[PDB]
């Protein structure tokens, strides 16, 4: 009864400060931050090693930003929902655990709508919906079909290795993050680009879901960095930006990369906190140019990781294409740069809500030369 | 050497040579070797067995992008307006046109360079070079002035990219190792390894 | 060397803490303490060393950095420019700008880990691409040129780079490794083509130099061009000595091809400082040839010429500088009659054209006569090669000169108290090393 | 239908292998798919109340 | 040397009265400078914001753009643009996703007019327009009832919202 | 007054030529839907596709993206007729 | 109509209200020309009459491939005779096919 007092405790906690904000509800306190210190205490009880610990950084750092009760509990069901993914066995943990989470990006994304935002809202959820449910339904035929043929409901399957291809949006499946984030709240848009992926790369990484085609990682190389340079509003860079490195992290991780992905994650969950919670010129070109991989920053640590596998699996073509990507990218950046310090003056406005906005600068900046070890 | 004074990089005996020794104690592969499919396809012996094994994938890629087109005039066909017109035959053109010339360049680009390889008698670049060059040339048979320098050269090319980091990589990297020792210098004293790391288990999808 | 860095290290710092108004002042004594530091950095290095004269490392591969013969000259002449640069930029940004930029080409070329010298040269990247586009007097164009060709030569470099710590386990230049792969040493040529200007990768020099501001060029030719000469030396020619023996016969048709497209190309420029930016594409590739030779007398004559352009083109741009403040063109065309109407910037012009043409008492001379000595003790046909095409350059210097000597002028365009100051250092540093104390 | 048939599968293949796992994979289905469908219509409802009177078939996005 | 000075044109001299024919069908007299672009001199007026648009170009899109209807006569004063430049992507780019079927062989963007003397008294109107997106902040839901003004917006253009 | 570039073309024929884009444009998820249907498929699938040579992958991913069409281009160019 | 704008004693203000112009560094710039400023333009954008017809081809051809060709096969030349002169064995140079494998001479061996 002592191993499952361990779950147990998390639902508790949830509970007890789910009905402590309904009963304490109240114009005065808009933004709980009572609740917001509660929630983060309540996710440490979850945190079991270094990727757990990782899930728990990220969770807090996009609780920080949303605003109100509501929006902080379903950041608490999505963090659920991904430690639950990381610890999925069979079919049904990764089914239950990743439509959980999908609902949870379907109600954030509805409630963080304003009244003139509906019309373009709830048609890109509308969209993300029925992928995600062509999605889902492929799944889970695909997966009744091997248990029936083997009797047990073993992880390590191509059907697996194609759903979280979609979750992760690298090769074809990478429509429904561009509808549905260009239409969506920036900070939403930003925590579910980010947090979801790791409770994908963790499962990958620990149930052998890797497979011997590099096509669909070479396919999101190419199509994210022309697309991306092709793509006149910057909310589509960024969203591209994400596809094609996503999609050179999936060929790295199916070689058995699994320390260079976790860390590559979090060096870009900071690279991208300050370019989408966007509020200064300089946060956000620093952003940029640590999406970009320059060196003074901390993204070219991420970046490196990344290279520095590919070089020891001595695949010619991956490292020919990703030098001709990543210049394509590289000019899509330089035009996001030219766009705030070149092109016209910039007036932008006042949201001084940077709450972990300058702590990632400075992480950015600052934490290249102690990192300096893994590359 | 790092002075101005002598020549840098250094000079290694031809007559002495290094008996070879083992990376580790215990060598166990994850990489399983290639398929009797794979041996299949590549025997290039019988120009028209070759030909006709490897058009598969040219008709594939046809026809992806005649159901792409064909798709994005349908979409916009309107369905409440009845139309005189049968889509379907606007529309078969469109696909079967596309594979057609997909699997006649593909064709010529089999067809040559097994016809070279078999000519020659040598496995190299020439033979991916003319088979390009070939293929480029159909294409650009009624095509205004550029192109019929342009596209013979970016034909010919993609052999050779394919033949530089497809084929001559791997195998010219295949002793570098990265655990233990460096290849060449073994003398040096690095921790060695019992057995290789194993980071992945042979690929089964 | 710990001197020398720390100093490097204050010279950004001590913006972030100056009254916004002391700016320049500070930002000269900074210059100069550098500049003198380098000197004790050469005091305390003993000959009697000579693999490297001085290594210092704080605590990892990435952070090991030394001088060599060519890493003293070129730091030694970075310091000796700056000053010149920093006196010719007004405003913070630009201060900010430009010494973010020196602090960085400064700290690569003593950097000996491969990684840790693509960290701090590429780290300069949008600077030179907001510097090249600024907003009245910047071409957009030339930025994106030079980003983009900087973004993948380097890209290129850092692939070789890790390619090489991962089979080796290290990168750093102090540790003897020797590598026989092709696409390795390809890697890392590819870096060394597109900086130093070899065609056809030469396109994006012209450009940025043309949109650059004074100090900006002065910077550029006089040392940026240079950093590939350390690359070289010390990540190239160590490990993929046997890749330039084996393609030898093709380094010397790009070498050639170069210096000859860019002589003939030069021929139909108009504008003073494309004239000039042409001039040094031609001049790297005689430095290129040399030291890819592989001999004594190729790297030592590759580093002095190296130094004298380093001292003979930042001259030629400043005084290009001075007569576009004067006249607001840079057209040959419209400037005429600058003999008669400027006496003293005619003089200064003709001395360091003549400097730019080899002449016997400059140090293009005495670089030149050891490059092409290293030609020949290749072949014999290598040296004739490069000395025969030499006349290209005669002849559009003399074509420049005689358009601006002589014709009707209306405006005395001469220059000041402030523009003599910032040549006389350059002035004096050519003739000294025209005499000989190279 | 799709998940219902998905579900029908698993609970086929339950009663071919004498196994619950199926039983449970369904029931899951039914909760999650249940779910789904009640956040979407919500989502359509809310899109139809926000229609422009230009807008005519807003429900037909495949016209 | 030394030709004569020509002093400067009084605004009452140089200014010229436009009627534009809004969404709502209502005639507003639209008093404009001589030589300043008809973008900028709606948005002065005080049009709401629904009635314009950003230009959808690579690093245009700070300036406001408007559906208008040219009389023929007037086709002269517009300005050509290159096809193989990113000025006719992005006009290719603002009538596929905002003119759509509502385009008319009149149909012209304000930026590309340059209000001149012979322009007086001229009728154009605002063109009908589809519900458009960029951001969240920058969109069009496809009605006109807020009555704000594009002069109070003082952000510049779309970036992230 | 300052040196321009020519553009081609006169100004009411290339306004002309711009105005064939302002067309009925239809939603994306209607072509994303059987993009995701049919790679999916296509993934299931291509796990049983025979092992072919670097150098025809290369050839075909060179035909596949000659004869790729924008999705622009048809929208400029599509008739409704025969 | 004019005034001296530099002072040397250090006094130096600039008189933005003064009637007549001040002799600053803008009195001596050159005064440009219409048709100078048009051909300017028109050298440097000159890719714009970039045309691709036989003669452009013919012309770069010749002269740009045909240098280099030559510069090729000298440089080829002038390697095997140094080959020869110095005694070392036919080197494996990158495009020679060569069944040998020499590429450095070793500097502890006699040729
Ligand atoms: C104080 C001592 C700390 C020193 C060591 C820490 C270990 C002891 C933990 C002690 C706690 C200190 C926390 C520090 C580390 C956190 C780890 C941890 O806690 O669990 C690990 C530990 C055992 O796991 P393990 O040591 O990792 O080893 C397991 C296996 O080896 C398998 O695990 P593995 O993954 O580590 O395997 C080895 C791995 C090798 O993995 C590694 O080498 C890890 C490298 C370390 C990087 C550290 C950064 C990670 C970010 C997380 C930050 C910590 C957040 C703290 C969260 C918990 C707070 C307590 O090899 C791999 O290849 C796997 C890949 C690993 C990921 C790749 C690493 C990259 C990370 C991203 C870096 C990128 C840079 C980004 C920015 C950098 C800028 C400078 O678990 C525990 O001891 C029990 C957990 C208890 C935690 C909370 C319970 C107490 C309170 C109970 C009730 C709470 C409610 C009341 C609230 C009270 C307050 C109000
Ligand atoms: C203990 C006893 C005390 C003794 C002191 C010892 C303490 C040691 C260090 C303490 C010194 C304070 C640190 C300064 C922090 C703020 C600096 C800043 O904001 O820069 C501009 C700022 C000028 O401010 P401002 O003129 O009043 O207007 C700025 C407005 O806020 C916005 O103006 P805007 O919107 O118009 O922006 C225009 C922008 C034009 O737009 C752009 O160009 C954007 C370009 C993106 C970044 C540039 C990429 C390349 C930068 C390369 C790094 C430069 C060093 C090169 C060396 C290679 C290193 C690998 O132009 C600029 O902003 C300046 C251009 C060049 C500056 C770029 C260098 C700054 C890099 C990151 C700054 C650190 C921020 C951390 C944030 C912390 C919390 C939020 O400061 C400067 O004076 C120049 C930069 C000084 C650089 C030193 C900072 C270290 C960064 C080097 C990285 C190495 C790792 C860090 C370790 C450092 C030692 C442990
Ligand atoms: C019935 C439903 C209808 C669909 C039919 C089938 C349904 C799908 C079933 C299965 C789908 C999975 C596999 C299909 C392809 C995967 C792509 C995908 O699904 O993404 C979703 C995609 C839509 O996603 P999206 O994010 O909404 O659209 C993004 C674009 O911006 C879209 O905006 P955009 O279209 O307006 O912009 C297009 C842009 C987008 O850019 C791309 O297409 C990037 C793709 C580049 C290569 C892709 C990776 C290649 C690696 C293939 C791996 C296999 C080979 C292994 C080794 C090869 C090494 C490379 O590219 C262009 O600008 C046009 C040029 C085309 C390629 C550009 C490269 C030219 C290089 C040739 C050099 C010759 C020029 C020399 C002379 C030049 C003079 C200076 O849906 C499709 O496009 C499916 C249509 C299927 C037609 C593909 C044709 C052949 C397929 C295999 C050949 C591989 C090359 C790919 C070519 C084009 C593919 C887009
Ligand atoms: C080895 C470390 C390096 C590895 C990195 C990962 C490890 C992280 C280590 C340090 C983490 C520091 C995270 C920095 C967060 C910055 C603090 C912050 O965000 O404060 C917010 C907090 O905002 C909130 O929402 C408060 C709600 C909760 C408050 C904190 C919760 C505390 C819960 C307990 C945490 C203890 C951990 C439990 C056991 C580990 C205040 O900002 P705002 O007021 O919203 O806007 C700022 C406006 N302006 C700056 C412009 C003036
Ligand atoms: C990035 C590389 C792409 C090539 C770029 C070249 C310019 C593109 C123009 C398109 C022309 C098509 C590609 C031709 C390049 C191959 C070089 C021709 C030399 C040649 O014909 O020899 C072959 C071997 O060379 C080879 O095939 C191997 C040579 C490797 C190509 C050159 C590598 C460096 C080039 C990079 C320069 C700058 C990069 C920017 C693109 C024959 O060999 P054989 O074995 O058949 O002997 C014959 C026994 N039958
Ligand atoms: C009374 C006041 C006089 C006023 C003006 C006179 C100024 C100085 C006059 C004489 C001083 C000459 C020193 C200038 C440079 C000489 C350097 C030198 O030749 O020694 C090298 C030191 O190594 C090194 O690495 C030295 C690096 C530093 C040298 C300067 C680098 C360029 C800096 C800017 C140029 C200005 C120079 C002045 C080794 O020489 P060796 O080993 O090759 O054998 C020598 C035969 N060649
Ligand atoms: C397995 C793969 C098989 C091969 C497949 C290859 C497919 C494509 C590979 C190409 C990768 C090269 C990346 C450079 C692309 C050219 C630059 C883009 C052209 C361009 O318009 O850029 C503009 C300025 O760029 C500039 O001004 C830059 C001028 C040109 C840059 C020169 C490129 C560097 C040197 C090239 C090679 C050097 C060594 C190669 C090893 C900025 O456009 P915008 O911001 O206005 O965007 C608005 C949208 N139009
Ligand atoms: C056509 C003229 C060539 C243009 C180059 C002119 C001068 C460049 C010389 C650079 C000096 C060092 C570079 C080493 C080799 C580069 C080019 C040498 C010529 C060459 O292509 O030889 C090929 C072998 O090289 C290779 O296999 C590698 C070729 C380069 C790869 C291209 C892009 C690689 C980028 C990789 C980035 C970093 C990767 C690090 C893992 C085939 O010659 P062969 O011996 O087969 O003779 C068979 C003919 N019958
Ligand atoms: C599409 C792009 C290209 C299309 C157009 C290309 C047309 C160019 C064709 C001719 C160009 C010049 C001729 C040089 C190559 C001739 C044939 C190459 C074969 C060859 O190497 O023969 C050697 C030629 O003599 C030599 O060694 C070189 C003699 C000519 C060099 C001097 C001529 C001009 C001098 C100007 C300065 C250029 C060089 C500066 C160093 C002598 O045979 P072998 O004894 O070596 O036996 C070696 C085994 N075949």
């Amino acid at each position: 009864m002592w191993e499952n007092l361990w779950y147990l405790d998390i639902l508790i906690n949830v509970l007890i400060i789910t009905i402590f904000g309904l009963i304490s509800c109240s114009s005065s306190a808009t933004k709980s931050y009572d609740l917001k210190g509660c929630f983060i205490i309540s996710m440490v009880g979850g945190v079991y090693d270094i990727p757990s610990a990782i899930l728990w950084c990220l969770a807090s750092l996009s609780i920080l930003n949303f605003n109100g009760f509501f929006a902080s509990l379903f950041l608490v069901f999505t963090w659920i929902s991904n430690l639950f993914a990381m610890q999925s066995l069979n079919f049904l943990g990764i089914y239950l655990a990743f439509e959980m989470q999908s609902l949870c990006l379907l109600v954030l994304g509805k409630i963080t709508a304003n009244e003139n935002q509906r019309w373009f809202a709830y048609r890109g959820l509308l969209k993300y919906l029925v992928l995600s449910l062509i999605a889902g339904s492929i799944f889970i035929f695909h997966a009744s079909s091997s248990y029936l043929q083997s009797g047990v409901m073993i992880s390590d399957s191509l059907v697996t290795y194609v759903f979280l291809l979609f979750k992760l949006g690298v090769a074809p499946f990478h429509m429904y993050t561009l509808e549905l984030f260009s239409v969506v709240s920036r900070h939403v848009a930003f925590v579910f680009s980010t947090l979801p992926k790791l409770s994908v790369l963790y499962l990958i990484s620990n149930s052998n879901i890797g497979s011997e085609c590099v096509w669909w990682g070479l396919i999101s190389l190419w199509l994210g960095s022309i697309s991306q340079y092709q793509s006149v509003f910057v909310r589509s860079i960024l969203l591209y930006s994400s596809v094609a490195e996503i999609g050179l992290v999936l060929l790295v991780l199916q070689e058995g990369f699994s320390w260079e992905a976790f860390s590559w994650v979090s060096i870009y969950f900071l690279s991208l906190s300050g370019v989408w919670h966007a509020n200064s010129k300089f946060v956000s070109a620093i952003s940029v140019a640590s999406i970009a991989g320059l060196p003074p920053f901390l993204g070219f640590i991420g970046k490196a990781q990344i290279l520095k596998s590919l070089v020891s699996i001595n695949l010619g073509i991956l490292i020919f294409s990703s030098i001709l990507a990543a210049t394509i990218s590289f000019i899509g950046y330089l035009r996001l740069i030219r766009l705030m310090y070149l092109v016209s003056p910039v007036k932008w406005k006042n949201n001084k809500d940077s709450s972990f906005i300058n702590w990632s600068t400075w992480m950015l900046t600052v934490g290249t030369l102690p990192m300096v070890y893994s590359v | 050497t790092f002075n101005y004074v002598i020549p840098y990089g250094g000079s290694s005996s031809y007559t002495i040579n290094n008996e070879p020794v083992k990376a580790e104690e215990v060598t166990v592969d994850f990489s399983k070797e290639p398929s009797a499919s794979s041996l299949k396809l590549a025997d290039k012996s019988d120009w028209i067995a070759y030909t006709f094994n490897n058009v598969p994938l040219m008709a594939t890629v046809g026809l992806l992008a005649g159901a792409h087109e064909a798709f994005l005039h349908y979409e916009r066909t309107p369905i409440y307006g009845k139309r005189t017109y049968n889509i379907i035959k606007k529309l078969a053109p469109i696909v079967i046109n596309k594979t057609a010339y997909a699997t006649l360049l593909g064709a010529i680009f089999c067809a040559t360079d097994a016809l070279y390889e078999n000519y020659s008698g040598k496995k190299s670049y020439t033979s991916g070079m003319v088979a390009g060059a070939a293929t480029g040339a159909v294409f650009a048979i009624g095509r205004p002035l550029p192109q019929p320098l342009v596209w013979p050269l970016v034909f010919a090319a993609a052999p050779v990219i394919a033949d530089l980091f497809g084929e001559v990589y791997p195998e010219s990297m295949k002793s570098a190792r990265g655990y233990g020792t460096p290849y060449g210098f073994e003398n040096l004293d690095d921790a060695v390894p019992t057995r290789n790391p194993i980071r992945r288990n042979p690929h089964h999808y | 060397m710990s001197l020398y860095l720390f100093m490097l290290f204050l010279q950004p710092l001590s913006l972030s803490f100056v009254s916004r108004s002391f700016s320049k002042i500070s930002s000269l004594m900074m210059s100069f303490a550098t500049l003198w530091s380098a000197v004790y950095m050469w005091f305390t290095s003993n000959g009697a060393n000579q693999t490297f004269y001085q290594v210092v490392s704080w605590g990892s591969d990435w952070s090991t950095f030394g001088v060599c013969y060519t890493s003293l000259y070129i730091s030694l002449l970075c310091a000796f420019i700056f000053p010149i640069c920093v006196i010719l930029v007004q405003g913070y940004r630009a201060l900010s700008i430009l010494i973010c930029i020196q602090t960085a080409v400064s700290l690569s070329i003593v950097s000996l880990h491969m990684l840790a010298f693509y960290a701090l040269f590429e780290s300069s990247l949008l600077l030179f691409f907001i510097l090249i586009g600024r907003r009245k007097y910047g071409s957009l164009s030339a930025a994106y040129n030079i980003s983009i060709y900087t973004f993948i030569s380097a890209l290129g470099f850092l692939i070789s780079a890790f390619w090489l710590n991962w089979s080796f386990g290290s990168v750093c230049a102090l540790l003897p490794n020797e590598e026989a792969n092709s696409f390795v040493a390809f890697g890392i040529f590819i870096l060394l083509w597109v900086k130093a200007p070899l065609v056809p990768f030469h396109l994006w020099l012209p450009e940025a130099h043309v949109y650059a501001p004074t100090a900006g060029s002065v910077l550029l030719a006089g040392v940026l061009l240079k950093i590939s000469i350390v690359g070289l030396h010390v990540f190239f020619l160590p490990i993929c000595a046997s890749s330039i023996v084996k393609a030898f016969p093709l380094i010397l048709s790009i070498c050639l091809g170069s210096f000859i497209f860019s002589s003939f190309s030069t021929l139909k420029q108009i504008d003073l400082k494309k004239i000039v930016a042409y001039s040094s594409i031609s001049h790297m590739a005689i430095v290129f040839l040399s030291s890819a030779t592989n001999s004594g007398l190729g790297i030592q004559g590759a580093v002095l010429y190296c130094i004298a352009h380093g001292l003979i083109s930042p001259g030629l741009f400043l005084l290009v500088g001075i007569l576009y403040k004067n006249t607001n063109t840079k057209l040959v065309f419209y400037l005429r009659g600058l003999s008669q109407q400027a006496p003293v910037w005619w003089s200064v012009w003709v001395f360091f054209m003549l400097g730019n043409l080899a002449f016997p008492l400059f140090p293009n001379f005495i670089a030149e006569v050891v490059c092409l000595s290293a030609l020949f003790k290749n072949h014999e046909l290598y040296a004739y090669a490069f000395i025969f095409f030499s006349f290209v350059g005669t002849v559009y210097s003399s074509t420049v000169l005689g358009r601006l000597k002589g014709g009707v002028s209306s405006q005395c365009v001469d220059a000041s108290r402030l523009d003599v100051i910032s040549w006389n250092p350059l002035v004096l540093a050519t003739v000294v090393t025209g005499i000989g104390y190279m | 239908i799709a998940f219902i048939a998905c579900s029908v599968n698993f609970l086929y293949a339950s009663a071919y292998l004498n196994d619950m796992a199926g039983m449970l994979f369904s029931i899951t289905i039914t909760t999650i798919s249940a779910c789904e469908t009640a956040l979407g219509l919500a989502l359509c409802v809310g899109y139809f109340q926000s229609r422009a009177a230009n807008e005519v078939e807003a429900l037909n996005l495949l016209k | 040397d030394h030709d004569h000075y020509t002093p400067p044109k009084t605004v009452f001299e140089d200014t010229i009265t436009i009627n534009v024919l809004d969404y709502d069908g209502k005639k507003h007299a639209v008093k404009a400078l001589i030589g300043t672009p008809l973008n900028k001199a709606l948005v002065e007026y005080g049009f709401s914001s629904t009635y314009f648009f950003p230009n959808m170009g690579y690093y245009t899109q700070h300036i406001s753009d408007a559906h208008v209807f040219i009389p023929e006569e007037y086709w002269k004063y517009v300005e050509n643009v290159d096809l193989k430049t990113d000025d006719a992507e992005a006009i290719k780019l603002m009538f596929k996703l905002v003119v759509q079927d509502y385009q008319r062989e009149t149909s012209f963007f304000a930026s590309y007019l340059t209000l001149n003397k012979e322009m007086d008294n001229m009728t154009i109107g605002f063109g009908p327009i589809k519900p458009w997106h960029i951001t969240p902040k920058w969109s069009f839901n496809g009605h006109h009832n807020v009555k704000d003004r594009m002069f109070d917006r003082l952000e510049t253009g779309p970036f992230i919202e | 007054d300052e040196p321009k570039h020519q553009i081609p073309g006169n100004a009411l024929d290339n306004w002309a030529f711009l105005r064939t884009y302002a067309k009925p444009l239809p939603d994306m998820i209607h072509y994303y839907y059987y993009v995701y249907l049919f790679g999916f498929f296509f993934v299931y699938k291509v796990a049983d596709f025979p092992e072919y040579s670097p150098r025809v992958l290369v050839m075909a991913a060179l035909i596949g993206s000659l004869f790729y069409v924008r999705r622009d281009w048809v929208h400029r160019e599509f008739k409704d007729s025969p | 109509s004019s005034r001296i704008a530099g002072d040397t004693t250090g006094k130096y203000t600039p008189n933005i209200f003064s009637p007549e112009t001040p002799m600053d560094r803008s009195f001596s710039h050159v005064p440009k020309n219409p048709f100078w400023e048009a051909w300017v333009f028109r050298r440097d954008n000159i890719q714009r009459e970039f045309v691709w017809t036989w003669q452009t081809i013919f012309d770069l051809a010749t002269f740009v491939g045909g240098l280099y060709v030559a510069m090729y096969a000298t440089a080829s030349f002038c390697s095997r005779q140094n080959d020869k002169r110095n005694g070392y064995p036919e080197r494996n140079y990158y495009f020679s096919d060569s069944k040998s494998n020499f590429v450095i001479p070793d500097e502890r061996e006699f040729y």
